[PDB]
RNA sequence: GAGCCGGUAGCGGGCGUGGAUCCCUGGAUGUCCGAAUGGGGGAACCCGGCCGGCGGGAACGCCGGUCACCGCGCGCGCGGGGGGAACCUGGGGAACUGAAACAUCUCAGUACCCAGAGGAGAGGAAAGAGAAAUCGACUCCCUGAGUAGCGGCGAGCG
RNA sequence: GCUGUUGGGAAGCAGCGCCAGAGAGGGUGAAAGCCCCGUAGGCGAAAGGUGGGGGGAUAGGUGAGGGUACCCGAGUACCCCGUGGUUCGUGGAGCCAUGGGGGAAUCUGGGCGGACCACCGCCUAAGGCUAAGUACUCCGGGUGACCGAUAGCGCACCAGUACCGUGAGGGAAAGGUGAAAAGAACCCCGGGAGGGGAGUGAAAUAGAGCCUGAAACCGUGGGCUUACAAGCAGUCACGGCCCCAAGGGGUUGUGGCGUGCCUAUUGAAGCAUGAGCCGGCGACUCACGGUCGUGGGCGAGCUUAAGCCGUUGAGGCGGAGGCGUAGGGAAACCGAGUCCGAACAGGGCGCGUCCGCGGCCGUGGACCCGAAACCGGG
RNA sequence: AGCUGGGGCUAGGAGUGAAAAGCUAACCGAGCCCGGAGAUAGCUGGUUCUCCCCGAAAUGACUUUAGGGUCAGCCUCAGGC
RNA sequence: GGUGGAGCCUGGGAGUGAGGGCGCGAGCGAUAACGUCCGCGUCCGAGCGCGGGAACAACCGAGACCGCCAGCUAAGGCCCC
RNA sequence: GGGAUGACCCCAGGCGGUAGGGGAGCGUUCCCGAUGCCGAUGAAGGCCGACCCGCGAGGGCGGCUGGAGGUAAGGGAAGUG
RNA sequence: GACCCGGUGAAAUUGAACUGGCCGUGAAGAUGCGGCCUACCCGUGGCAGGACGAAAAGACCCCGUGGAGCUUUACUGCAGC
């Protein structure tokens, strides 16, 4: 979960990284994969988006 | 966690039960069997029977709408003051709706029992029990009649 | 869709708070039925029972 | 259109079967039915004419269209597949580089 | 950019790295019928007139133009005519159904017919709405709301 | 992205790698990121359509004042009769249209604010145009908890065809050899078709309207069994005999016992109905509301809708609104009360949503089949 | 009052009829085809896997109602007592 | 007294409203009908699944979870079948 | 009720069933799980089975046939028997 | 024509049938139930008594709050006048 596209371009096309837009976080994207990496400006906007 | 059983905790009821059967719904189609049970019945709550069902009641509830129909008249939600009691602050609409009640059709008529909080409410109708309520703790202004 | 609530019986049936369902008892209607003598006073306001069960599934939305 | 392919009518080595590794020559391309014919796949046509002349000697019959997915060209390489380089004004075939 | 000559398989017949086969764009030719439109017609056919062309010839021929009808302006000229799976507006417009019969009603201004029109149509700038010393074209979507109402105050419609 | 491997065939397996803004998919003799076509990304229009999205000009627009009452769309407004439209079915019937009749004025005009009238407002009819957002899908593309040949269109195929109909119209079935046609040269029988060899191929009971090819059905061979037997055809019991050798299955000789299935029924073996058999297709769903339950979330709070912004099979923003917090009453209204009443007797009535899921109901065609018919257009 | 070939007219509540309600494209007390239309059917048929638990009614009232339906009776499920 | 797929209440889902035989009490009929209409049952309905009744829904015995090549019995039988 | 939970362990009853109500399940198609795991050292399918597990629905395993797809546990939506 | 032989060779119908008779019995008219009595298995040509044979979801009757046609001093409309 990165708010940097060229990074998000970097891990679009592996075998075992689902990419994702900071903003396009969701249960079902969490579940399917077994690890979640995300940055500090994905923290900050998922943090303020839930309370 | 994983795909695998984040599964609905052992009550979702679904069956949704097909009658195609030979046990279960045993193929007179679970309740049926007769025949006007076939395609179709027609209310059954205002209706058969045939014979009134209930019509020999009769319309009390009279001035039931002149052509044009109601008149866009004032309609005044009632708050408790316990209920207004929740909050501190000069109380108002917009400290109302804005919160809570009220539902923003037309101004308030606090009323009612309860716990009366020293605090000056600007509402637009009273009951006498609510003035006297908070006249015995507190104070309050009126409508607006601008 | 939009399940229609029957105007009959909003205009002739009042349902309560609690889930009765009440209306006038019936032979007070103007008259057309017999002179005086207490049955007209004792027409005052019933509530119906078991047909609320199938007369409140009329009256749904605006109660 | 789609029906172009890898290679034209030159020498090119076949990965496909029996014949996993054989440099053929010149390939005689199908190309509608995606194939060649190189120089692999010799399978004999028991077939004596439509018009019936010279009659049967022995059979040395011919070739089979050989599925084109499968020649891999050649240059002073092995494999290697094409490429477009252009020079401003042309459009050539250079492999993964040798050359050519 | 090397194979092609459509769905080729066969005569073998040619044609292409001086650029083909293809694909796109723009022309040309578009026989005859069709709005059919020179007249007729039983569509894909007959029979013409005028001008211009080939003893190929004056008579029958064939070619290439032009010859319908209506609407608009000054004999003269620009459009229209028919088609289109639905979509839309207008003119007409049912009945079975539902009301547990049925006539008012509903189905429904639905289906269908006709006209028109276009990529949309419609409507549209207030002699509006109706409670606000208010909103400010029209259309669409969600709310309002199954509300207000209408209703053999039934069915239901809204 | 090469090698080795069993293989007909490798991409499968294994080793050693590599790309990835490309690990979407297809085909490749099967299971391919690295063979091909592709995809990510990025270029490309001479010619035509296209297009203020971006800037350019044109056409048009710039009796503020105070007056002499000039002009503000005519058989029109208004009135009546007749109707349609709007929620409006004659109702208290306005309004908007207008078929009939009477019939005005141009701002101290005229209409409207739901009979009407008077105040207060609102707005200028009887002339026209006016993009945008919206409906649609013959068309082109992609997308599918969409179908996979009786499905999906009626047509995957030479189908709106054959065939039926005078006609309007109806209207079918019918896909798959294999990797490649290598689609069987040559014999032999036969007139040929068809075979049997040979050959192909991994496979030819893959051999040509050919993958798999079930069942009904029809044969052939074998085992058991029947020609003094009786039965809804079985079942239980022993016994006999070939298969496996413990125990089994196959047969059925005798005995015992046994009135088929479904539907409709007060009752059916029923001489009531349907069913020749087999294979497929075939009938409780769905949209929106409602009523109860249950799993959840939040909980006197709950809660989004359309739309907006963004994707890759990322979702957020949007509180207009809806329920719910107070009810009584016809209503004004009053309020833990309200109403009936003269009554401070009496009595009537007096406190959650949003999802998911299920039962059920409403309107939907609403479980599927079937009418006689009715009407419109031909 | 003939028959018949050709050319033509008249068509659906309409034609036509020396009349029978006959004929109108092989079934006419209102043709056929498409469309409304998946009309409607209180009627007949049919309803497709398995197991387990509990298990009725054919009665009353009312019905333009008597083969249908509404409510109660009998039934089941869940909750509370 | 009665712990029983007893009850009472609320809510959901019904089915059913063509019943029938027998017994008893009657009506109608003829002190007829496997007749018809009730009341109290019962049973079939749905228990004919079983035993007896020769066969046979409702007569008599009895409420079938499944098995057993065990036993005691009910109505009914005991010469054979 | 026994339980030193592991609610497996026993106990008293019950256990015909139509319309029905209620509860468990098995299957088929599709999807998530899946860029995964199986599969030519033979997929789905077909024919068998006297075996195995399940009360059953069915599921496994084995044998041929087939010659290329299948898709686990848990779940979801049905054009589901 | 039928019948035999050679050739081509349909059909409606059909639950499966390994399909006797009589007395009973059973939804009241039995090959199928009980009891008895006959009766080797299989045809061919026949006759038609039965299989409540076939055919037509009775064409008479009744029910449908079906549908039409028609009538009229039924009701209400419309044409016409
Ligand atoms: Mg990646
Ligand atoms: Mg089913
Ligand atoms: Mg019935
Ligand atoms: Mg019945
Ligand atoms: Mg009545
Ligand atoms: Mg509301
Ligand atoms: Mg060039
Ligand atoms: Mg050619
Ligand atoms: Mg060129
Ligand atoms: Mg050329
Ligand atoms: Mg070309
Ligand atoms: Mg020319
Ligand atoms: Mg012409
Ligand atoms: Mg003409
Ligand atoms: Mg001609
Ligand atoms: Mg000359
Ligand atoms: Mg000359
Ligand atoms: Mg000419
Ligand atoms: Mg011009
Ligand atoms: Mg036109
Ligand atoms: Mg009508
Ligand atoms: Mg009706
Ligand atoms: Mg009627
Ligand atoms: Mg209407
Ligand atoms: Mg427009
Ligand atoms: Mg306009
Ligand atoms: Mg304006
Ligand atoms: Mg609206
Ligand atoms: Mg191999
Ligand atoms: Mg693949
Ligand atoms: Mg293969
Ligand atoms: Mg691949
Ligand atoms: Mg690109
Ligand atoms: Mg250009
Ligand atoms: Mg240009
Ligand atoms: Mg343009
Ligand atoms: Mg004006
Ligand atoms: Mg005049
Ligand atoms: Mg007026
Ligand atoms: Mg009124
Ligand atoms: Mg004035
Ligand atoms: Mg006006
Ligand atoms: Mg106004
Ligand atoms: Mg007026
Ligand atoms: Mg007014
Ligand atoms: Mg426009
Ligand atoms: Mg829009
Ligand atoms: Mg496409
Ligand atoms: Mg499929
Ligand atoms: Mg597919
Ligand atoms: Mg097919
Ligand atoms: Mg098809
Ligand atoms: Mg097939
Ligand atoms: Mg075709
Ligand atoms: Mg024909
Ligand atoms: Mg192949
Ligand atoms: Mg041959
Ligand atoms: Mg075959
Ligand atoms: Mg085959
Ligand atoms: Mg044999
Ligand atoms: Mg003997
Ligand atoms: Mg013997
Ligand atoms: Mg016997
Ligand atoms: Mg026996
Ligand atoms: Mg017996
Ligand atoms: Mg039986
Ligand atoms: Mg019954
Ligand atoms: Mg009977
Ligand atoms: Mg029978
Ligand atoms: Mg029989
Ligand atoms: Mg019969
Ligand atoms: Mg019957
Ligand atoms: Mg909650
Ligand atoms: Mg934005
Ligand atoms: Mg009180
Ligand atoms: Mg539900
Ligand atoms: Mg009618
Ligand atoms: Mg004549
Ligand atoms: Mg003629
Ligand atoms: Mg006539
Ligand atoms: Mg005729
Ligand atoms: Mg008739
Ligand atoms: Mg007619
Ligand atoms: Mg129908
Ligand atoms: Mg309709
Ligand atoms: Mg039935
Ligand atoms: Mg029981
Ligand atoms: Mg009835
Ligand atoms: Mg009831
Ligand atoms: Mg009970
Ligand atoms: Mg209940
Ligand atoms: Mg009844
Ligand atoms: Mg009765
Ligand atoms: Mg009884
Ligand atoms: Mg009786
Ligand atoms: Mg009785
Ligand atoms: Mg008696
Ligand atoms: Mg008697
Ligand atoms: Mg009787
Ligand atoms: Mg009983
Ligand atoms: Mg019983
Ligand atoms: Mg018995
Ligand atoms: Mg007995
Ligand atoms: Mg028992
Ligand atoms: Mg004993
Ligand atoms: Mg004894
Ligand atoms: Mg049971
Ligand atoms: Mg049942
Ligand atoms: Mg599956
Ligand atoms: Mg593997
Ligand atoms: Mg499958
Ligand atoms: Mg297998
Ligand atoms: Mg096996
Ligand atoms: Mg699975
Ligand atoms: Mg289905
Ligand atoms: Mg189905
Ligand atoms: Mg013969
Ligand atoms: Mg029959
Ligand atoms: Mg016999
Ligand atoms: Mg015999
Ligand atoms: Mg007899
Ligand atoms: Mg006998
Ligand atoms: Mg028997
Ligand atoms: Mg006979
Ligand atoms: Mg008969
Ligand atoms: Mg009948
Ligand atoms: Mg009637
Ligand atoms: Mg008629
Ligand atoms: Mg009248």
């Amino acid at each position: 979960v990165t708010g940097n596209e060229l990074v998000r371009r970097a891990a679009r096309n592996l075998p075992w990284v689902v990419t994702l837009a900071p903003e396009g976080l969701n249960v079902y994207d969490i579940v399917r994969t077994e690890r979640l990496v995300m940055d500090l400006d994905a923290w900050e906007v998922f943090q303020n988006r839930i309370g | 966690d994983l795909r695998p059983n984040p599964g609905a905790n052992k009550r979702r009821k679904r069956v949704g039960r097909g009658p195609g059967s030979g046990h279960g719904k045993t193929a007179t189609r679970g309740h049926k069997g007769q025949k006007s049970r076939s395609g179709g019945l027609k209310d059954p709550r205002r209706f058969e029977g045939g014979r009134s069902t209930t019509l020999m009641r009769l319309p009390k509830r009279g001035m039931q709408g002149q052509v044009p129909g109601e008149i866009k008249r004032p309609r005044y939600q009632g708050v408790n003051l316990k209920d207004l009691a929740r909050f501190e602050g000069e109380v108002t609409p917009e400290l109302l709706v804005r919160a809570g009640l009220l539902k923003k059709g037309y101004r308030l008529k606090i009323l009612g029992e309860g716990e009366a909080k020293p605090l000056k409410v600007v509402a637009h109708a009273f009951s006498k029990s609510a003035l006297e309520k908070l006249k015995a703790a507190g104070g309050e202004p009126v409508l607006l009649e601008a | 869709p939009k399940m229609k609530t029957h105007k009959g019986a909003k205009k002739r049936v009042k349902i309560t708070a609690s889930g009765k369902v009440v209306a006038m008892k019936t032979g007070k209607r103007h008259l057309n039925w017999q002179k005086s003598g207490k049955e007209i006073r004792q027409k005052g306001r019933k509530f119906v029972l078991a047909k609320p069960e199938a007369e409140r599934i009329k009256l749904l939305l605006p109660y | 259109r789609v029906k172009m392919h890898v290679k034209k009518g030159d020498t090119v080595l076949v990965a496909s079967g029996k014949y996993k590794g054989r440099v053929g020559k010149v390939k005689e391309v199908l190309p509608k039915k995606y194939a060649v014919i190189v120089e692999g796949v010799n399978i004999v046509k028991k077939a004596v004419r439509v018009s019936p002349k010279y009659p049967q000697g022995g059979f040395i019959e011919k070739e089979a269209p050989l599925h084109a997915s499968k020649v891999r060209p050649i240059c002073p390489a092995c494999g290697k597949p094409t490429r477009v380089r252009k020079k401003f004004l042309e459009n050539g075939k250079k492999i993964r580089v040798c050359a050519k």
